[PDB]
């Protein structure tokens, strides 16, 4: 179940980690890109929408499907204020 | 893991 969430970054930025991506499985045969730690009140958590556990499809419409750890990470920090967020649910 |  895949769904749309809508951020305003925050002073301790978006509030949340994420794992994965080609060369730095997650999960063995999946080279995708996971939540693994939403923050106690950070942008995610207020929101509430994200969980750990979901995999990122896309943010901004770059693509976070079959992608390195580092390009994950580096669209993820080159954000706005305003971040869209696709993701998959388990 | 990367925090952000």
């Amino acid at each position: 179940k895949i769904m749309e969430i809508k951020l305003i970054k925050g002073p301790k930025g978006l509030g949340f980690s994420i794992a994965g991506g080609v060369g730095n499985q997650h999960i063995p045969g999946d080279n995708s890109i996971y939540v693994t730690k939403i923050i106690e009140g950070g942008a995610a958590h207020k929101d509430g929408k994200l969980q750990i556990g979901d995999k990122l499809l896309a943010v901004n419409s770059v693509c976070l499907e079959e992608v390195t750890h580092e390009e994950a990470v580096t669209a993820l920090k080159n954000t706005s204020d305003f971040v869209y967020l696709k993701v998959a649910k388990p | 893991a990367t925090g952000l």
